[PDB]
RNA sequence: UAACUGAAGAGUUUGAUCAUGGCUCAGAUUGAACGCUGGCGGCAGGCUUAACACAUGCAAGUCGAGCGGGGGAAGGUAGCUUGCUACCGGACCUAGCGGCGGACGGGUGAGUAAUGCUUAGGAAUCUGCCUAUUAGUGGGGGACAACAUCUCGAAAGGGAUGCUAAUACCGCAUACGUCCUACGGGAGAAAGCAGGGGAUCUUCGGACCUUGCGCUAAUAGAUGAGCCUAAGUCGGAUUAGCUAGUUGGUGGGGUAAAGGCCUACCAAGGCGACGAUCUGUAGCGGGUCUGAGAGGAUGAUCCGCCACACUGGGACUGAGACACGGCCCAGACUCCUACGGGAGGCAGCAGUGGGGAAUAUUGGACAAUGGGGGGAACCCUGAUCCAGCCAUGCCGCGUGUGUGAAGAAGGCCUUAUGGUUGUAAAGCACUUUAAGCGAGGAGGAGGCUACUCUAGUUAAUACCUAGGGAUAGUGGACGUUACUCGCAGAAUAAGCACCGGCUAACUCUGUGCCAGCAGCCGCGGUAAUACAGAGGGUGCGAGCGUUAAUCGGAUUUACUGGGCGUAAAGCGUGCGUAGGCGGCUUAUUAAGUCGGAUGUGAAAUCCCCGAGCUUAACUUGGGAAUUGCAUUCGAUACUGGUGAGCUAG
């Protein structure tokens, strides 16, 4: 299934901007309540937390940004543990390689939610196929193109405008006029932001 | 439960039982007479019984009433016991 | 290449038969200590050559009685 | 008698056959003497359709085994292929 | 290139404290059940209890190219008040005799502690159909179902007499192989049918020839079954002696085959503390769950073996049974009856009653893969395949996305002003997955008939057996199949548990040692964040909780890996039997131990790299692994065996 609910409640709860508001205005200006939890007993972020608490909040933080439910997240972690190398980094690579997240990072989706709907409604194509699953993992050398019906859309035009305002990641290369781009390889950990900590999640699952 | 073919099998079983019983009784009768001659102890009389007994055993073995290994065993043992007489 | 087992005669009362005690040494499955094990096998000796106390060798054969399926080969050591 | 025939496997709507030498009295998907190839009726992409071992096939045919009609047709197909 | 990378603790004994020690909790998993709720698809699973009793239908038939009879529909010739009659032969069908099948396929786990299973070996055996080879298929005869006649009973099925064919049965003849043999010799089989052509030619629709399917004797292969040995395989000593065909031998009997398997005699043996005998419980393995590993628990669904078919005892037929839908006998039960007589066994698929917390349709087809019959056409097949029902499990998808405050209204809180539901909602713009409607449309179907060619039959370009090419025809239950393209519109779609500590998330009200909550410590006598409601939150999500059960945490059975002065724990003390262990040197052996090679360790399952599934589940190709067992060849430090020497015990 999917989580349909308020986004800023969850963003404020997590304590950091999750980037679910498309960034058109500053998140701080939009929410004007950061550092204060939403609720009757909402307290400042400075409140002390337990070890299990931090371990849990880390997993919740990653899950909220990447829009993945607990069952699929646990499967991802077990897959990363099976795969050779650093399990924590492999888990992040698995999350980044998702078709909808790749569409977002490639720049035809205003929000990861919008990219999910595009994939579900078959406005995206892997190579020459009309895929409709957002959980697909995009392998190296893949070509994310736009469909003919998807082209000539005001929403898509605004999305590419916002993408041009943004900075395209190095590993993707997308031609906006042709509305198609290609994937070189899994983005490296150094490329991934350092705010996220994966060791806490590894210990969470190890417990 | 019974069917036509099962009933037919049963009737054929009865007929075959009677026929095979008669032939096997013939074999046993001849063997018993040969043993009786051996008990009597006259060499000529015993060898005559052996000669008169062997063909019946061979015929019923060929028909399959008894097994050819059993027929060979009977012939061998009877010949040996007849020879021991004289 | 008949299977051969060497033991020592322990009985000779029976006619044309001997009983030989065979011993093997194996490790314990759980604790690993080397431990003694033994089996008694009936054999066939037509000429009654072997007697109690001698070391003998025997081989496997077709059944000769209800309990005997092994046969004498040579008397390794006379008592 | 000894036969060479197809044992079914795979999933629903997509069978996958093992070419096995077996005694005809055994069940279709049970005891067998030897496995000498496979047959995938709906192979696509890189999937291989027919693999039959001609040496063992000839050996068993010489030893008196009787192929089924489908296996005979597949053996003809493989003979044409190679 | 790879086939492994793996080990966490917390609560509770006391005014403190440390140790010992039990109880409880956090994890994984299930053929689950119950409670609240509930949209779709794919792949799997679905009476664990009463081996309780069963209504009804179906699950083993096929061959007329083995045989004689019998039956209906048509056709022809001659005669005729109204197209028909009387006779003729051809095709078709089948009650009976006969061949093959029925012993497979399918179900269950009662019994079985070794008559079974697993691993490794062996010699004394039989083996239908299949493959290869060798020698043959000559000539006669008697029965007997059907049929005809007569009879019993309401029927179902019975009884008597007279016929009759055969690939049904039996004698005679012959015998490459084959059996016995005293080594000279003796003994034993079989069946025909179909088609084609010489155009010979009729002791009559014949005789001769080839071919094909058959039949008899025999060897070998393959397959399957029977038999033997070694090691391993659950608890009890509040179960220590057990066994007289018992243990062995000789003569004889018997079996396909070794054997006290049977029997007469002879002898007194045989098993047991390395657990005999007795008693309790139980189908066993590959595997499966748990675990860092060792280990522990387990045998649904898939595969191999075993045993059983209302209870018990038997054989018959056959290559093969002591035979789930065969026969006989005994017992219990049920049913029909006109009172003379009869019939039956779902642990085969559906289904019924009963039991239980609990587990589904009295469906379709032989189209695909197999099985039985047949020369073929073709028939049979509840195996199988396909459909129906069930959130029972796993995997995937949706229940909208972007907007937007001058922070609306309402609820709740309040130190009566402000805060929280809150970008939430409203309004604006926009796409349409899935489902809903319409049109197209693969694949599972390999193949078969028609035309015509190349090789073989050898008297015969005939007939028949193998190959080839394009076309025409032909065949699918699932199937209104998967899949592709059109139109409508946010329109059809979210619940469950919890918020004192273990443990992430706190307040108000109502209520007070009552109602009550409670896995443990605990809470509750008017300011309970532990009871009931409400607000707000937290964790999951088409699911969420509880109960039941195994392993783990548990180093609380300690091999890995614990203890006995005072916490649980040294027998009151000696002597000694079986057993365990044992000083130094030297030579020999190679049992233990170590190394190499060969064989084996089925497949599926686990793990690794790939392929097909829009992804994943799932399916699949190869590899690794199977950590063992057996045979054989080597090494000699240590332990053991043997011979010899020595003195510190």
């Amino acid at each position: 299934a999917r989580y349909i609910g308020p986004k800023c409640k969850l963003s404020r709860r997590e304590g950091t901007d999750l980037q679910l508001k498309s960034g058109v205005k500053p998140f701080d200006v939009k929410t004007k309540k950061a550092n204060k939890a939403p609720g009757q007993h909402g307290q400042a972020r400075g409140g002390k937390q337990s070890e299990y608490s931090l371990q849990l909040r880390e997993k919740q933080k990653v899950r909220r940004i990447y829009g993945v439910l607990e069952r699929q997240f646990s499967n991802y972690y077990k897959e990363a543990a099976r795969v050779k190398g650093a399990t924590g980094e492999n888990l992040l690579k698995l999350l980044e390689s998702r078709l909808d997240n790749v569409v977002y990072r490639m720049g035809f989706g205003s929000t990861r939610a919008e990219a999910r709907q595009l994939v579900s409604h078959r406005s995206i194509t892997l190579n020459g196929r009309r895929v409709n699953i957002a959980s697909i993992q995009v392998k190296a050398g893949d070509v994310i193109a736009v469909h003919e019906g998807a082209k000539q859309q005001l929403r898509i035009k605004n999305a590419i405008e916002l993408a041009a305002q943004r900075g395209i990641p190095a590993w993707i290369e997308v031609d906006h006029s042709k509305l198609e781009g290609t994937f070189k390889a899994a983005p490296d950990r150094s490329d991934l932001p350092a705010e996220i900590n994966e060791s806490l999640i590894v210990e969470l699952y190890s417990k | 439960a019974n069917s036509a073919q099962a009933k037919k099998r049963a009737r054929q079983n009865v007929k075959a039982r009677k026929h095979n019983a008669s032939l096997r009784s013939m074999v046993r009768t001849y063997i018993k007479r040969t043993l009786s001659a051996i008990a009597g102890g006259d060499y000529a009389v015993a060898t005559e019984a052996y000669k008169k007994a062997v063909p019946v055993i061979d015929r019923m073995a060929d028909k399959g009433i008894i097994h050819k290994n059993k027929a060979a065993r009977h012939k061998s043992r009877l010949n040996a016991q007849v020879k021991a007489l004289a | 290449t008949v299977r051969t087992l060497t033991g020592k005669v322990v009985s000779d009362k029976m006619d044309k038969s001997i009983v030989v005690l065979i011993e093997r040494r194996v490790q314990h499955p759980l604790y690993g200590k080397s431990i003694r094990r033994s089996t008694k096998l009936h054999a066939h000796d037509e000429n009654n050559v072997a007697k109690i106390g001698d070391v003998v060798t025997i081989k496997e054969s077709r059944p000769i009685s209800k309990t005997k399926a092994w046969t004498l080969v040579e008397v390794v050591e006379a008592a | 008698m000894v036969v060479i025939r197809l044992a079914r496997g795979g999933a629903k709507k997509r069978p996958f056959y093992q070419i096995v030498v077996t005694d005809s009295r055994n069940a279709r998907d049970g005891r067998f003497i030897e496995r000498i190839g496979f047959f995938n009726p709906t192979a696509q992409g890189q999937a291989e359709k027919l693999r039959l071992d001609a040496d063992r096939f000839a050996h068993w045919v010489s030893q008196g085994a009787q192929p089924s009609e489908r296996v005979a047709s597949l053996a003809a197909q493989a003979k044409k292929a190679t």
